[PDB]
């Protein structure tokens, strides 16, 4: 507690965060990337590794093969994991996993065994004496100041949507769906390719998502935005890639995130994120209704386009019955929000009795988790 | 058919499914009806011959394919050649 | 998880279906351990028991709008009897929805909801209620088939074991004039000092019991042998075409976790409407339906 | 899956041309199909119910030909003129067709007072229409109805003459009309006095129906004398509220206006911390 604080671990798809709890700001925020080398290595003397990891292997992009440990929210390669917390926890901060706790987060809806292969790897391996799992959507309604709301979360593997009413995650009515920022970036290379600019290899998969992080906005209507590209050139902007040439990205700027509200452009037959959200507020009971159109929380990286706001505030609007309380709350820090909830619910003193001890872990196998942590 | 059933006969499958509802939905208005109607008395008749006297779709292509928008709602997956595929228009130029 | 949020409708009666989706989202049992300071269990139970009396009748169409009421006693010390608030639908009655009133309809507990209690439709049920201190539950009913039974000139007729089972039944004539007090009266003097079914004539039918199964399983057997008759009574045409069951041979040959005689029906659509997903908390007689797994 | 089907349109279309109030009585006549369409008493159409906009422009909203009951929208109806001339077509890509209006034209040349115009085709309601000497009031929803007019149809009404005949049946005062071997119609200044009635007519006709079957006669039967039977809510106020509030609880986009709210609602418990909430 005084002397030790518990380590505050956010694992997203795309990102990695840590940091210590009680403290404003986390420690290291890294891509959460490993990548190998891809060509023979001639000069005897420089010193190559076998694998680069975060933003060592960021910087050599032009000689690697990039791979993500994380794909749709699911984790499909455990010795990558292994890298990538050894990495966090000796290289980022400095400090060893055996004198402090820890916090992991998770998605709302994962299978059982990957929650008792986390534990497990947790215990065996890094020999933390504490540690807990929390749910990724819950912690950002803490992080608002609220505990009765709707959360929407979009990140790099995948986006859902739950319902919390006084801390509790109703479980019917958690909606997922698979639009997120990945998708997002193939996308945005489908339709670069139209001007003639040809993207293929895995190191330019992070020019084009700087392309689409820098210059990308959200229309607020479509059929209007459309004529007004077509009618002029004001709408037209220029990047500046690494090797010197400029593009022009001109129509595809309110293209690329569209994908979002018609999911038909990607060829999935499933309904958009606000028929999604409208459809979850739905499968609740009558009496928290109210409460769930008055409170409307956006969390997550790919919510940060400009003018997301005012378009799903009319577009929830459109859904909504007549003379109803509609209103929207986006932090503007929302997709830093999980790691302050984490080190919010870990800075409490009734949260201490939350950790799971060696002991216990060791008498019960790692199928604790389930019931230690409902 | 007497003390056996309805046979309805048509051109097209639409008209036939049109003649067979007109009579099913006759043979309901004549059942509950005729309950109280003793003879001549409680009856009320119309003569066919002075009222019969009294795109663009047959008979029955409107009503058939009405029914068929109505299944198709269900996810039936029927395939049924529709002369409108939407009732709204699509949208304009803005 | 893979249910649609409202269900497909059938050709004929959406009301069924419509009721069934709303009810798969508002639960019965609305109370969940808040504060009541006036609440007792057995308030609070018979609450629960009544909401589902309501969604029930609701779901078999014994309903005509919101024109007909249901009212229960609390078997508190003084008065207290709950009913439906005037406006709300069937299919949106809750346990904490429902409203407690005095004999003669003075609010003591306004509820959950804004709407007021209706004070002519209460007068009906205050005359049984002060005619018997016996009764306990008062259901009144409009379905066509039991409409026509109660327009014909002769009524109820003994061609049905069941009808037989309904045993001596009241009739109450169609005054249509409202004159409370008087009319209190002659419903004590046609109701008579032991009756368990009464026919208002040409408006409705109506169950009197001491307990809700009772009420429920007195206005099933009325309403079935009821609509048995409609047909029968038709096809005869007279007398000389009808036979008539003897009530006394019949009834002289015929006759803790154990069951109360109309219990068992009461149980097995609570089993069916839990099963639905309307989580109305009744306490079941037996836990499960069959034994579990060894 | 589903039938389901948002009632109000009015926002997506953002076009054509409309009245002062007509966008409420567009969702308020829409809502009056779905309920018919729920009942099943209705699903093909037939111009069932017809709505006047204003005293004196005229412009009366009816349902588009083709489309059930089941489909109609807010957006989809059309105003039309008193002859059958297209006054304004909504979105639907459907032929027009006016014939049907042709029955409730002449009732709108009769009777200013009314508004809304409900025409049945239930086998009940028309078997009642068959029914020689009409309804019988032996039970108490037939009581509440009220009076009747009877009018013989000969099912065309186009000529000069038979619409002279027709306001000549229909009288003065008379809210209910039945028109032999073709149904019944009602007749309401508000949707929802007429929605009432035609509710009440309909479980009077049901009633009436099993009565006369199970007698057999008329001696058989009860009838209470019509001399002996002889805030403010209006007619129907207060059920079809209840009714919207229903369908706008399972989902339907009632575009209705409640004169009162429904629920208190307490006062939650709130934090400074909260971030202030909108976009602006
Ligand atoms: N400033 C920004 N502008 C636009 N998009 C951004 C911005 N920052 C992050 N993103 C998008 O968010 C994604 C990262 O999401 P992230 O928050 O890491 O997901 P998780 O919730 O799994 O941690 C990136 O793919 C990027 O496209």
């Amino acid at each position: 507690d005084d002397d030790i604080a518990a380590l505050v671990v956010d694992n997203g798809s795309g990102m990695c965060k840590a940091g210590f709890a009680g403290d404003d700001a986390p420690r290291a925020v890294f891509p959460s990337i490993v990548g190998r080398p891809r060509h023979q290595g001639v000069m005897v003397g420089m010193g190559q590794k076998d694998s680069y990891v975060g933003d060592e292997a960021q910087s050599k992009r032009g000689i690697l093969t990039l791979k993500y440990p994380i794909e749709h929210g699911i984790v499909t390669n455990w010795d990558d994991m292994e890298k990538i917390w050894h990495h966090t926890f000796y290289n980022e901060l400095r400090v060893a996993p055996e004198e402090h706790p820890v916090l992991l987060t998770e998605a709302p809806l994962n299978p059982k065994a990957n929650r008792e292969k986390m534990t497990q790897i947790m215990f065996e391996t890094f020999n933390t004496p504490a540690m807990y799992v929390a749910i990724q959507a819950v912690l950002s309604l803490y992080a608002s100041g609220r505990t009765t709301g709707i959360v929407m979360d979009s990140g790099d593997g995948v986006t859902h949507t739950v319902p919390i009413y006084e801390g509790y995650a109703l479980p019917h009515a958690i909606l997922r769906l698979d639009l997120a920022g990945r998708d997002l970036t193939d996308y945005l290379m489908k339709i670069l390719t139209e001007r003639g600019y040809s993207f293929t290899t895995t190191a330019e998969r992070e020019i084009v998502r700087d392309i689409k992080e820098k210059l990308c906005y959200v229309a607020l209507d479509f059929e209007q935005e459309m004529a007004t590209a077509a009618s002029s050139s004001s709408l037209e902007k220029s990047y500046e890639l690494p090797d010197g040439q400029v593009i022009t990205i001109g129509n595809e700027r309110f293209r690329c995130p569209e994908a979002l509200f018609q999911p038909s452009f990607l060829g999935m037959e499933s309904c958009g994120i606000h028929e999604t959200t409208f459809n979850s507020i739905m499968k609740c009971d009558v009496d928290i209704r109210k409460d769930l159109y008055a409170n409307t929380v956006l969390s997550g990286g790919t919510t940060m386009y400009p003018g997301i706001a005012d378009r799903m505030q009319k577009e929830i609007t459109a859904l909504a019955p007549s003379t109803m309380k509609i209103k929207i709350i986006a932090p503007p820090e929302r997709k830093y929000s999980v790691w302050i909830g984490g080190s919010i619910l870990a800075s409490l003193s009734t949260f201490q009795q939350m950790w799971i001890s060696k002991q216990e872990y060791d008498e019960s196998g790692p199928s604790i988790v389930h019931r230690k942590c409902f | 058919l007497r003390n056996h059933g309805l046979v309805s006969v048509g051109e097209s499958v639409e008209e036939a499914f049109y003649y067979i509802h007109n009579l099913v939905v006759a043979c309901e208005i004549q059942v509950r009806t005729l309950a109280s109607a003793g003879g001549p008395d409680n009856l009320v008749l119309l003569d066919p011959g002075k009222y019969k006297a009294k795109p663009a779709w047959q008979i029955g292509e409107q009503e058939f394919e009405a029914l068929m928008r109505m299944l198709d709602n269900l996810g039936y997956r029927t395939g049924y050649p529709y002369r409108y595929p939407a009732l709204r228009e699509k949208s304009k130029k803005y | 998880t893979n249910v649609p949020n409202v269900y497909p409708a059938a050709p004929q009666g959406g009301m069924a279906a419509l009721n069934m989706s709303l009810g798969m989202v508002t639960p019965v049992n609305d109370l969940r351990g808040s504060d009541s300071i006036a609440y007792d269990k057995g308030e609070k139970l018979l609450r629960c028991k009544l909401a589902a009396l309501y969604r029930l009748a609701d779901l078999f169409g014994w309903s005509h709008l919101i024109y007909n009421h249901i009212t229960t006693r609390v078997s508190s010390e003084q008065e207290h009897f709950l009913i439906v608030p005037f406006g709300l639908l069937y299919s949106e009655v809750t346990a904490s929805s429902l409203v407690k009133i005095n004999l003669q309809g003075d609010v003591v507990d306004r509820g959950s909801t804004n709407l007021g209690v209706n004070q002519a439709g209460f007068t009906l049920h205050s005359a049984v209620y002060a005619a018997r201190p016996d009764v306990k539950c008062v259901v009144h009913i409009h379905t066509p088939a039991g409409a026509a039974v109660s327009a014909m000139k002769c009524g109820l007729l003994p061609i049905s074991p069941e009808a037989l089972s309904l045993g001596e039944v009241a009739y109450h004539d169609y005054h249509g004039i409202l004159v409370d007090e008087e009319e209190k009266v002659l419903i004590q003097k046609n109701l008579g000092p032991k009756s368990k079914v009464l026919i208002l004539r040409n408006h409705g039918l109506v169950s009197v019991g001491e307990s809700v199964e009772e009420a429920f399983y007195y206005i099933h057997n009325l309403v079935v042998a009821c609509e048995i008759q409609v047909r029968t009574l038709a096809s005869a045409g007279g007398p000389d075409n009808l036979v008539l069951l003897d009530p006394g041979k019949y009834k002289a040959k015929s006759r803790p976790p154990a069951w109360q005689i109309g219990e068992q029906e009461f149980e097995a659509l609570m089993r069916m409407l839990d099963n639905l997903g309307y989580r109305t908390g009744y306490p079941y007689r037996y836990p499960a339906l069959r034994e579990k797994s060894k | 899956f589903s039938m389901m089907t948002p009632i109000n349109d009015l926002h997506t279309a953002d076009s054509l041309n409309l009245a002062k109030g007509e966008r409420l009585m567009r969702c308020k006549i829409s809502s009056v199909y779905r309920l018919l369409d729920l009942y099943g008493w209705a699903q093909l159409s037939d111009t069932y119910v017809t709505l006047r906009v204003s005293k004196e422009q005229d412009h009366f909203l009816i349902s588009p030909k083709g489309v059930s009951c089941s489909e109609v929208t807010a957006s989809s109806l059309i105003k039309v003129n008193i002859l059958g001339e297209v006054v304004e077509k909504g979105s639907s890509c459907f032929p027009v067709d006016t014939t049907g209006f042709c029955l409730h034209s002449a009732i709108y040349a009769a009777r200013p007072d009314v508004r809304c115009i409900i025409h049945l085709h239930t086998p009940a309601t028309a078997a009642v229409s068959a029914m020689k000497w009409g309804l019988l009031p032996v039970s108490h929803n037939a009581l509440l109805v009220g009076d009747m007019a009877y009018f013989d149809f000969n099912g065309e009404m186009e000529q000069e003459a038979d619409r002279i005949n027709l306001q000549k049946c229909l009288g003065p005062t008379c809210k209910i009309l039945v028109l032999r071997n073709h149904g019944v119609v009602a007749l309401g200044d508000t949707v929802e006095e007429a929605f009432y009635k035609v509710f009440h007519l309909q479980a009077a006709c049901e009633i009436q129906v099993s009565a006369l079957s199970s007698a057999g006669g008329v001696e058989n039967l009860i009838l209470l004398e019509q001399e002996k039977h002889r805030q403010k809510s209006r007619l129907g106020e207060h059920e079809f509220e209840a009714l919207m509030r229903m369908l706008d609880n399972l989902g339907y986009r009632t575009g209705y206006p409640y004169r009162y709210p429904l629920v208190q609602e307490k006062t939650k418990h709130k934090s400074e911390v909260e971030i202030p909430a909108t976009v602006t």
